[PDB]
C-alpha cells in the first residue's frame, strides 16, 4: 500500500472511534447487520445496473494503479532518450533500432520504431497521441466507478434509516424505547456518508492523481522521440524533458 | 462536487422537522384529553 | 436482457428486502397507495407534460440500446479496413467498390463511397463527423428522458412528506390515528429515493456507457477511411485503427 | 504573514464567535473538543487517502505562495529587458552572454541563453511556453490539495452530527434534557461548514489568484525575450512590455 | 449613481419593506445586530482572505465604472478617424501627427503614432491588440470580487442559520428567553439572500455590461487605424466603422 | 446551485419553528402570553 | 391562494429592481423589441422567396447592373439591398465580404443581448420568491396568540416562493429561449444573402447560383 494511504486510515479511524467513545459509548453500538447489508447491498446494485459487465473486471485493476507505489523511474529514461540522440546524431537511424530492441517502456520502443521505419513528423505525432489518449481514457473509465458508488452511497444510507423508522412507527405507542430505536435507524446514514467520504471518493481521487503522474511521463517521451527525430542537440533535448520531471 | 454535504443535511433536517410537528401533533392532543 | 443489470437487481432486491425482513418487518407495509400514486403517478405525469409525445416513443428505443448484449463486430471490421487498404495500395480504387458494394456497415459502406468518387479529403472528413454527432445526439435524447424522471421522483417524494404533514397537523382525535398518518410521509419519501436512485439514474448512467462505445467505433471507421483516402500502408493503419479497440 | 489574511482571519473570528456570543450562548457551550476531533481528523484522514505522499509534502510551499508579500521587482525586470535590448542591437548578441551571468531569474537567464546559442524564434516560443506551462501545472496543484480539503470538512461535520444524535437518542428514557443534549450535535455541523467557507475555499481562491499574476510576469518575459531576438527599437519594446504592468 | 440604478434601489426598497409593512409589520424588526455581524462580517472576512490587498483598492474604482453617466464620444470619433482618413489622402501620413497631436483618446493618439512611425501591420495589430486585451482583464478583476461577494453571502446565511438552531434548542428545558434568538435565524437568512441578488450579483452584471461596451470602442478604434493606414476612400471606412456603433 | 443552498436554509427555517412551537406547548398559559407577546411586538406594530 | 397582493409587489416588484441595478437604461429601453421577435410570425418567405434572389443571379450578369441599384429599390432586405450597392463596381472580394460579414456579427451580437435580460430575470426571480417567503414566515413568528392559524399561515408563505419558481420557468425562459432560437434563424437568412452577393461577383450561372444557396437553406 502507498504509505498515505495507511496514515490516511490510521487516522480516520482514531478520528471517528475517538471521537465517538470520547463522548461516550462502546463501539459495539456502532455496528449493525442490517444497516450494513442495505447500505452496502444497495451501491452494490445501483453499480451493477450502472455499467455493462466488462466495465467491472476493470475495478480490480483501478485499485492497483491507485494504490502501487511510486516506481519513478521517469529519471532513467530520460536519459536514455538523451543517449539515443547522441547515437542517432553520430551513427545514423539504423543504430536506433538496434540501441531499443529491449528496452522495458513499450511506448518509447515503438515511438522509436515510427522514427527508424521514415514515417514523417505530423504522422508520428498523431500516432503517438492517440496512444496518449486511449491510456487517458482508460484511467477515467477505473476512477469513474468509484466516483458513482461515492454518489449512491450516502442515498442509500436514507433508504435504510427510512425502513428503520416504517418499523418504529409500529411501536410508538411506548414511549420509553422511541429514543433508542431511533438512534439504531439512524446508524444507515452514518454508513453511507462515512463510506462515501472516506472510502469511495478517496479512491477515486487517488485514481486520478496517479494517472495524471504516468500521463505526463508518456508526454515527454512523446517530445523525446520527436526532438530525436529533429535531430536536436544533448543539451536542447535535456532543456525540453527537463520541464516534464519535477 | 463542491456542495455534495447539502444533500445529506437537507434529508437529515428533514427527517428532524418530522419528529417535532409529529411531537408538537401529540402535545396539542394530550392537553386536549388532559 | 443483460447480465450486469439482471445481477444489480438480485442484489438490489436482496439488500432491500433482506434487510427489511432481518429486521423483523412485514412486506406488505412497505406498501402504500397513496405514496404510490404521488410518487410514480406524479413523475409520469411531470415527464408527459415536459416532454413532446415523439420523444416518449423514443424511450422504448433507449432501453433497446441500454440492454444490448455486447458485440464483438469491432474486430472484424478492423480486419476489413486494413484489408481495403491493402488493396487500396495495390490496386484501382474500382476493387474497393466492387468489394464493400454489399457490406453490413453503412457508415464504413458510405465513406469508401465518398472516397471512390474522389471527394475532397476534408470534404469526406465532415460529411462523416457530421453523421457521427447526429448519432450522438440521438443517444444523447434518450438519456436526458431517464434522468429527468430521476429529477422528478424525489420532488414527488416531498409532495408526499407535506400531504402526510399536513393530515398531521389538521386531524387526531387519538394518537392511533398518528402513526397511519405520517406513514405517507416516510414511505412516499422511499419511493421517492429508491426510484430514482435504483431504477431511473443507473438506467441514465447506462444509456450514456453504451453510447460512447458506439461511437468510439464508429469515430475508428472514419479514421480508417481517412488512412485509405492518404494511402497509408496496411501496418500503420493496423496500428492506428488498433489503439481504438480495447 | 500577509495583511488582508490577517484582517480577513480577524473578522473571521469575530463574526462566527462574536455572533454567538452578543445573544448570551456561552465560549464553553460553543468550543467543543470531540466535534474539533471528528471534523479535523476526518478531514485529515480523507484528504491523506486521497493524495500520494509527496503532494502532502507540497503543502508547506502552498500556503508560501498563498502569504508571498507582494515586494513586486516585475517594474526592475522591465528595466533589465529594455536595457539588454539596445545593448544587443548596438553590440551584437555576443554582449548578451557577458552580461546575463549573475542575474537572479532563472526564467529570464534561459530565454537569452536560448537567443545567444541562436535557436529559431519558434523553437524558443516553444521551450519558454513548456517552463510556464509546467509552473502553471505546480500552482494548480497546490490549490487543488485546499479544494479537496473544503469539500470533505462539511461532510465530516454530517458524521460529527449524525454520531451525536446516535449518543443522545440512545441514553434517552423520556423527553427531558434532550434539547441541550441535540444542540452539541449540531456544533459538529457548525464546524464543518465554517471552517471549509472561511478557511479553506478562501486559501485556494488566493493560491489561484496569486498564481496568476506570477505567470503574467513569466509570459512578460517571453516578449521581452522574443522582441530582443527580433532587435526592435527600445521604444517600441517598451511600450508591449508595460501592457503587462499594472 | 446611474438613473437605472437609482430607480432600482428605489424599486427594491418599495417592493420589499412596502410588502411587509402593508400585510402588517414594523421595520425596527428587520434589524438584527448579531445577523448582520454573522452575515457581512462573515462575508467580508471570506473575501479579504480569498484576494491580495491591492486588489481590494480596485474595488472602489469598479464601483466608478459601474456607475458613470454614458457620456459616450463614439460618433464624435466615428467623425475623427473617417477625417483623418481623407488627410492621410489628400496629404502625407507625415501629416497625420499634427491631426492626432493632441487628443482625448490616448489608444486612438498613440495608434496613429505607430503608423507615423512606418510600423508594418502585423506588428501594429499585436500591440493594439495588448492594450484590449490588457482593458478586458482589468475590467474582468473587478467583476470577480463581486462576483465573489455574492457567493459568500448566502453560505454565511447558512452559517447563521445553524448557529440559531443551536441556540433554539439550547432552550427547550426552560422555554421562556426564545424571542431575540428565534429572529436571529430568520433575518440572516433575509440578509443573506438579499444583499446576494438585489447588490453584489447585480453590481457584479452591470460592470460586465460596461466593459463590453468599452471593448467594442476600442474594437472600432483599431479598425479605423488599420484603415488609416491601408488608404481607403472615406465611404469604405465609414461603412466599417459604423457597423461598431448600435 | 443556489436553490440547494437555499432549499437547505428554508428547510432549516421549519424545523426552528416547530421545535419552537413544540416547546411553548409544554408551557403554561402565563409563560406562553409572555413570551407569545414578547414576540409580536417585534413583528407587528 | 390567487394574486397574492404582497407576493406579486415582492417577487415582481424585486425582480425589476434586480434587473434595473443590472443593466444600464439604453438596454432596459430595449425591452420592446425583444418581445416584438420572440412573438412573431414564422416569416420564412425569404427561405422560399430564395427564387426572388436567384432570379437575380441570372438576370444580374445577364445585362449590366447599373440598372441593379434602382431594380433592387424594392426592399427584400436591407442587408441584401445594401449589399448589392457595394457589389456594384469599387469592392473587392475579402473587404465586400468583411463589411457584410461585420454586419452579421452586429445582429448576432444584438440579438444575444436581448435574450440575455429575460435569461437573468429568470435567475433573479426565483431567489426573490425565497425573500418573500421568509418574511412571511416572519410575519407569522409575530401573531402565535391563536392555534388554528399555526396551519394556513404558513401555506400561504409559501405561494411567495411559488409565485417565483413559477414566474421565472414559464414566463421568463421561454420567452429567452423563443428570442434566440428565432434570431439563428434569421442569421441563416442573412448567410443566405452573403452567398447570393458573393455568387454575383463570381459568375452567371443561375442553377449553379442554386446549388450554393441550396446549401444554406436546409
Ligand atoms: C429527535 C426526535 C426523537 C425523539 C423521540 C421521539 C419521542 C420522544 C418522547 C415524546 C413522546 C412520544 C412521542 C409521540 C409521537 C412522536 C414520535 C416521533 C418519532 C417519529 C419516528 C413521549 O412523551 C411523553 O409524553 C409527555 C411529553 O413530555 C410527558 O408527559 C408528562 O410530562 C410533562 C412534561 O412537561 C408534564 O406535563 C407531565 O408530567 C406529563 O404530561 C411524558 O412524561 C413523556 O414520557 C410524546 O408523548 C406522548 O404521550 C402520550 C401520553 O402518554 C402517549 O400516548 C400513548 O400512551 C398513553 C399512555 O402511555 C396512552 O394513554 C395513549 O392512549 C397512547 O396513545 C404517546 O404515545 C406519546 O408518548
Amino acid at each position: 500500500m502507498d504509505i498515505a494511504t495507511l496514515i490516511g486510515l490510521i487516522a480516520g479511524a482514531v478520528a471517528i472511534i475517538g471521537g465517538f467513545l470520547w463522548e461516550g459509548g462502546q463501539i459495539t453500538g456502532l455496528f449493525q447487520g442490517t444497516a450494513a447489508l442495505i447500505v452496502f447491498g444497495g451501491t452494490i446494485a445501483a453499480v451493477l445496473i450502472s455499467y455493462p459487465m466488462h466495465r467491472i473486471r476493470t475495478l480490480p485493476a483501478g485499485i492497483k494503479l491507485a494504490f502501487k507505489p511510486n516506481r519513478s523511474e521517469v529519471n532513467e529514461w530520460l536519459e536514455d532518450i538523451v543517449e539515443m540522440s547522441m547515437v542517432a546524431r553520430r551513427e545514423g537511424v539504423l543504430a536506433l533500432e538496434q540501441k531499443v530492441l529491449d528496452h522495458p517502456n513499450i511506448f518509447l520502443r515503438e515511438g522509436i520504431q515510427l522514427v527508424v521505419d521514415g514515417t514523417d513528423q505530423p504522422i508520428v505525432r498523431q500516432i503517438m497521441e492517440l496512444d496518449i489518449d486511449a491510456k487517458e481514457q482508460e484511467h477515467d473509465n477505473y476512477a469513474k466507478l468509484f466516483e458513482s458508488a461515492g454518489s449512491y452511497a450516502p442515498t442509500m444510507g436514507i433508504i435504510g434509516t427510512v425502513m428503520g423508522l416504517i418499523q418504529v412507527l409500529g411501536h410508538l405507542t411506548d414511549p420509553s424505547q422511541l429514543g433508542p430505536s431511533i438512534a439504531v435507524a439512524f446508524i444507515a446514514t452514518l454508513y453511507g456518508v462515512a463510506s462515501a467520504n472516506l472510502i469511495f471518493l478517496p479512491i477515486a481521487s487517488k485514481i486520478r492523481a496517479k494517472s495524471a503522474e504516468e500521463i505526463l511521463v508518456m508526454e515527454m517521451i512523446l517530445e523525446g522521440v520527436l526532438s530525436v527525430q529533429n535531430g536536436d542537440n544533448a543539451l536542447l533535448v535535456r532543456k525540453k524533458l527537463n520541464t516534464y520531471i519535477t | 462536487p463542491h456542495d455534495r454535504w447539502m444533500i445529506t443535511y437537507a434529508d437529515l433536517i428533514t427527517l428532524l422537522l418530522i419528529f417535532f410537528v409529529m411531537m408538537y401533533a401529540m402535545s396539542r392532543l394530550d392537553a386536549s384529553k388532559y
